[PDB]
DNA sequence: TTACTGTGGGAAAGA
DNA sequence: AATCTTTCCCACAGT
DNA sequence: TTACTGTGGGAAAGA
DNA sequence: AATCTTTCCCACAGT
């Protein structure tokens, strides 16, 4: 039978915090296949498990028996439609896997879909089913100019985005910018996700640089931030490859999957190359023909795709359930309302169910159910955050927590706070 | 448009006096100028310009600009240190957003009493005395207070009185998540409001134009208005005074203090045409002597004329009630903070709703990260929440990462 | 039928105060009589109406038909006794009257006892019965620290009658008219007898020290009513017909005493018939001067019963008696809302306390005490003084009938912050 | 009162046996007996052994109880030498003086302060509001944070006071004997946080003066509010102990009320001449003071020459801040009234028997005759007075007199 | 030589 | 009518 | 002279 | 035993 969460349960969970936490990185656009073709997702999406309750829930699974097969998370992932089979992904040993044969068909007619990542533990008892962000489906990169109005399509300053190179006469037939020991490289299985940030024509280089807001532009200066590790790559200019020529004549928007150059500022004729897992400078020859042109080859020629994050974090607060975790609800934003009787906490986000109530520390609060993206609940009286040695005015921070009726604590990254006033 | 200057200026202030500005610079460049003054055009330029239209320069005070700037309708101004230098640093300041100067500053105004001196020689220094001065002009027929109860720019410098504020000054940043409408000082300010309007001393219903020709008729002894007020007193027959606002429960009314900016839209193609326009022939002795010529400005931005000026006892009053005040956020959030203070004034006045349930909501419809006070056992309590960080700071910190050669 | 009073009515008489008082002043104590003996009560208990209502209810009744007669408010005085006449007392003319011969027999064996004053208008209607403060019975003069009720204090209200066996008018008072003395044969004066450092010097203003006045004190005898004083006198004892310089008793009750002028050539306060003049004492023992019987006053401390009532609500069945006196004032703060406790005497369930034009929820205890429910602050800021602001109010009781009882006490709300 | 003898009255509580030493050096130099006693509630019982004539020669007792002992006329007038007048502090003077007449010698400056155990404690809180806290910390050690007289309101006063609690405002040169802050906001706020310790078994209500003052000293509880004379004790039981500022209340600091240890001489006296004699020449003296210091001590000293000495100590440095931050008490007659009525709501609001509003308001009109109420009211708060009959009593009198014809 | 299959580039079809 | 978007086609790259 | 009647003074009982 | 209080008696005042 189920259990609802307790006070003394909930108290033990704030101080721990075991939560098991599942990891959905991918890009927020796919380009279509046509025919017979398959047309595979890059970068490929990747399937993190984060977080100190897989392991607890691994010993606990092991003190009932089960084998280390038995006890691993297992998980297969594909697209919204039943007509594709969902392919398996081996976490075995890693604390991640990505999917790199994913594709969309001429048949699915769908404009946007969902990753749909399909989990459960190896002796086939049920985790859930993890959805990613929206992806918008592109029959093929915008080969002509390019506007604001298609935002969907173009990349705005200070949003993360990932790069890629094809190398068609290289054994790796792709490779993906990436950090790894505080320093940038050519990865054929690992992809970083960079905070392309917009500055002035006049920002001169430093470790300490002034950010401008709006949609990249070719032939503007970018810094590229590690979403990660916070490193940065000296200031570059953002101009777009035709074939295999860096063009500096060129001002239209940035869009996704466009073949870029990135020009190092204040160089040379030197550009962003890559020498197999290796990432060097590169001595760009101009063209007699055209002096807006200058002659990079497939190495300096990077692709660029604006990526998503999709975060589940979830915790088996009064022990094993037997209904699935998901839909784990996610709260994007929290607004209060003085328009009633009571005071009111409105929640806006996604995969509201009308078994949970919102938790305001170890106090339950009378929470309604609207829709899947809105749910409101009653603020507890201060009087709750009173009852014992802790009964002296003074201000109260607590966390906002979401609880289904089976103890599954929904963990969130907002606090909320009581400030006595004179 | 190119080759002319299309001009967008409420209908308050001195437009027949920009209009004899751009009569000036259409006989020196040959460049035509358009001056017009549309209905809510606070509310019309952030929707004209999006689509890329409306006007070459939208003039109102400082406040509304920071969230035009957001939404890019605004050009960024680029002055020369000379030019600089013949304004205030802290007319500037307030055109200043995200380290980016978008707007000219032309003017600062602030509320003020307006009283008759042969009605009222001496006016009351209090709010709490005006209901007494009320019964004494109402045996003579006459009204002691009148002002627009329609705006929340009017009913301002009462609420802040006693401790109500739009955005808290944290740091060197206004704290987008602190607002103090609906805080003890707030609602002891409405409260006050509306029991003048329960007790028949004022009317809910009147706006700018019932309270203005009352005054100027001599019907009522005291107004609460601006510079730009001053003009059509003149050519009425009174005998009045600007002075000091009064005070509430012993502390000064803060009226929120404005400055008369003019941005260039970014869609404009005359950018230098209307830079030539605001600095060489607005921003001059002889060009703002024309605007105030026909509706008075304040106390102007451009060194210079301000000087010539300050002498007036109006525009030293002006002063006065701006030091006792504060200068308005120029941010994004000011906007949707106007539209709750007018909501809850207008309600709590009709009598649709409470002071305390007007505010509350007025409270948390300003800012959507804003708290909520609520009345408990053991007192006032300030419900708050954090966690959503969302902003990105002007400057970024990383360490750079080399490319081998 | 009778009309409850209304805030109207109220505040008419909170501006006007046309209000009809009786005042009943009389001495303390009271010298019995033995045997078929008849000794009057010295000074004579004096009746007054006081306020412009009596004038107000004359015009009134003249309006309804009555005669000056019929108009002309009548009075008869007697002691707390069914076996004493009651003696008529002729108000005619005048605002007062004494009742010259009244006793108490040696048959009434009381201790003490209240005057009664029984008024109606000459149409028959009844007024009510009006009582005087309490009057001790004495057997004689004490010529002696035990009793205090017998002793004259500082500040207290005195007497000061001249015996005259020799002359027409047998009996003398110390009065005040037209801002002069006199020693009146139809008037009496109360006069506070304050004792004052034997260094004070002459003038208008004075120093008054407290104690019990003794013989050799310097006294300053200022009028209760004009607000006039004596010059500076030494109150001496007087034996048979001579002045003791040498005397330090207290003064005691229906004493024979002299006042010696100070600073002056053996000067006395004398008369001349209704004219007080000073006398020359020849002295003869040096601690003793020769003094006249015109020299030789009698002191005895006095008292004063005060009734004010108004008909609120016009003229009235019942009598406006008892009328309730309002002692002291205290509030209270021990129970939910805060409570007013009035204390004084002749209080009846009828009673209603009002603060302003604010009728209270009174509460009645007993006669000696009441109280009632201390009105919200709200009930002040009804108009267009609606400002938080101090507020005063005056402190009436009321009856059923709308009969106004004045009082001299005033409620304060006050704000703060 | 016997002739030839002198019987001196002071406080338990006090250095009686270190005077008695200063009666033991009279007696072997004038030949003069002197006895040293401390009965119990000697405040109440003087008052009626004087009325009838008898009682002791001298009484010993804070300032604030003198002002109705020379009222009643229980109390000789004292008359000191310029140079004997100046040898004591100016203000302790001050607080000896009635109706413009020196009423007893001033002897020591006394406050409350907050004596903490350092062993157990070495930072003390700063403000009341972090004793619950504090106390939380003690109790898993077996300990209590506070431990203080509940008996007497002396020492829950600097709470009452703290936030805005008076005893009578002095308006203009004098006391408003109409005007007492016993149920304002700020009293209430300083009661009902002393009931919440209570009620939370933080402190406990049955606690007086001797059951904190062995907890303490026992090393039972972590911090006592006391004054200077407790000091000995805590001494002999060799307690690492401070003396420092009482924690605030509210953010603002708690207010005691400042006592004058003061020596009167009965008005029934025969032994006046020889009571001036021991009190100027033998006890307020260097020797005389240090004498009673040595057994129980006295505070900040009036006699300059001893209070100079003395300064360097920092216990009575931390007094000095303590009744900085405090007042001087009235020694208007009206004071006992007043301490009588805080006595019972203090009692009835720790008892449970009255809440803190309830004991306040009844504290507050039987504080004075004639005193205020405070209504909490939908406008805010209002003050209830009466413009009454208040005793008063006109001094000078004006009145036009009226010549006596010379015949 | 040819088979094996994703991928960018480019033309032709639709909008 | 353009100009942009979508669909179809194909050369290219290595055991 | 005395009768007429309130009044202070004084003596002799009581407390 | 004082000292104070109460009760009874009487001279005194001018027609
Ligand atoms: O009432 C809200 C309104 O207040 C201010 O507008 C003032 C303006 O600044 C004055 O110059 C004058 O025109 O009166 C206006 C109010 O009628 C703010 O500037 C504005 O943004 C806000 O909506
Ligand atoms: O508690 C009421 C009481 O407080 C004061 O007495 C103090 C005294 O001043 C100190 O020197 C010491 O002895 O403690 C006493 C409290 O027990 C007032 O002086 C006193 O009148 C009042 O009743």
């Amino acid at each position: 039978p189920p259990k609802r969460l307790t006070r003394e349960a909930m108290r033990n969970y704030l101080k721990e915090r075991g939560d098991q936490t599942v990891l959905i990185l991918h890009a927020k656009v796919a380009q279509k296949s046509y025919g017979n073709e398959k047309r595979f997702f890059c970068p490929p999406p990747c399937v993190y498990l984060m977080g100190s309750g897989w392991k607890k829930k691994k010993e606990q699974m092991e003190r009932d028996g089960c084998s280390e097969q038995e006890s691993q998370p297992c998980a297969f992932i594909g697209i919204g439609n039943s007509d594709q089979e969902m392919q398996q992904l081996n976490l075995e040993g890693k604390n991640y896997c990505t999917a790199k044969t994913l594709y969309i068909s001429d048949s699915d007619k769908r404009k946007h879909f969902m990753l749909s990542v399909k989990m459960f533990y190896g002796n086939s008892d049920d985790i859930g089913v993890f959805l990613s962000k929206r992806i918008k489906v592109i029959s093929k990169p915008s080969k002509k100019k390019q506007s604001l109005k298609n935002a969907d399509l173009c990349i705005a300053s200070g949003t993360k985005v990932a790069l890629f190179n094809r190398l068609r006469s290289q054994t790796v037939s792709t490779r993906y910018l990436h950090v790894e020991g505080g320093n940038f490289h050519a990865s054929s299985q690992q992809w970083g996700a960079f905070y392309i940030h917009l500055l002035d024509d006049d920002e001169s280089e430093g470790e300490e640089f002034t950010v401008r807001d709006g949609y990249i532009h070719y032939g503007q200066t970018v810094k590229l931030v590690c979403s990660v590790t916070g490193m940065a790559l000296p200031r570059l200019i953002i101009r777009k490859v035709d074939k295999q020529t860096a063009l500096l004549d060129a001002d239209d928007p940035v869009s996704q999957l466009h073949k870029c150059a990135f020009y190092l500022k204040d160089t040379e004729r030197m550009y962003l190359c890559l020498s197999q897992e290796r990432i060097i400078q590169f001595q760009a020859t101009p063209c007699p023909k055209e002096q807006n042109k200058e002659m990079i080859n497939d190495g300096a020629s990077w692709t660029i795709i604006s990526t998503d994050k999709a975060e589940y974090t979830f915790y088996e607060g009064m022990g094993p359930v037997l209904a699935p975790v998901t839909p784990v609800p996610v709260v994007e934003s929290l607004q209060l309302n003085g328009g009633g009787d009571v005071a009111m906490l409105e929640l806006t986000g996604q995969n509201f169910t009308p078994n949970l109530r919102v938790w305001f520390g170890d106090v339950e609060a009378e929470t309604m159910y609207r829709c899947g993206e809105s749910m409101l609940c009653v603020v507890p009286d201060i009087s709750a955050f009173r009852e014992g040695w802790r009964w002296v005015r003074q201000p109260v921070q607590v966390p906002v927590t979401l609880v289904r009726n089976d103890g599954v604590i929904y963990s969130t990254s907002l606090t909320f706070t009581y400030t006595p006033e004179p | 448009e190119e080759g002319k200057l299309v001009i967008w200026i409420n209908g308050d202030k001195g437009y027949n006096g920009l209009a004899e500005v751009g009569k000036k610079f259409e006989k020196d460049t040959g460049i035509k100028v358009t001056v017009e003054h549309p209905d809510k055009l606070e509310e019309k330029f952030p929707q004209v310009a999006a689509t890329g239209d409306g006007p070459d320069i939208i003039f109102w005070a400082h406040d509304r600009f920071g969230g035009y700037a957001q939404s890019g309708l605004l050009a960024e101004i680029t002055p020369d240190k000379a030019f600089q230098d013949k304004l205030y640093p802290f007319t500037w300041d307030a055109v200043r957003y995200n380290g980016k100067l978008i707007a000219y500053p032309i003017a600062v105004e602030a509320l003020s009493l307006i009283y008759n001196k042969d009605l009222l020689p001496n006016p009351p220094k209090t709010w709490e005395e005006i209901p007494a001065l009320d019964k004494e002009l109402k045996a003579k027929g006459k009204s002691a207070l009148m002002f627009n109860l329609q705006e929340p720019y009017f009913t301002w410098p009462l609420i802040a009185a006693d401790g109500g504020y739009a955005f808290k000054y944290e740091n060197g940043k206004y704290d987008i998540k602190d607002v103090g409408v609906d805080n003890a000082g707030a609602k002891a300010g409405l409260t006050f409001l509306v029991d003048l309007i329960k007790n028949k001393h004022m009317n809910a219903d009147t706006d700018y134009s019932i309270a203005e020709a009352a005054f100027n008729k001599g019907e009522t002894a005291m107004t609460i208005n601006g510079p730009w007020a001053w003009s059509n007193i003149d050519t009425s027959k009174v005998n009045y005074g600007v002075t000091v606002l009064p005070t509430f429960k012993g502390q000064p009314s803060k009226p929120f203090v404005g400055v008369l900016s003019a941005g260039i839209n970014a869609a404009s193609p005359n950018k230098e045409l209307a830079k030539e326009f605001l600095e060489n022939y607005l921003l001059t002795d002889e060009g703002l002597e024309a605007v105030n010529k026909d509706k008075p400005l304040g106390a102007v931005a451009l060194k210079s004329y301000e000087e010539e000026l300050a002498k007036d006892p109006r525009i030293a009053a002006t002063m006065e009630n701006a030091q006792k005040g504060e200068i308005m956020p120029n941010i994004p959030q000011m906007s949707a903070f106007w539209y709750a203070v007018r909501t809850a004034v207008i309600n709590a006045a009709s009598g649709r709703q409470t002071v305390d349930e007007a505010l509350k909501d007025a409270q948390t419809n300003a800012a959507a990260g804003a708290g909520l006070r609520v009345n408990t056992s053991e007192g006032v309590v300030l419900l708050s929440y954090s966690g959503q960080k969302t902003e990105g700071p002007q400057r970024i910190s990383a360490k750079i990462s080399q490319i081998p050669p």
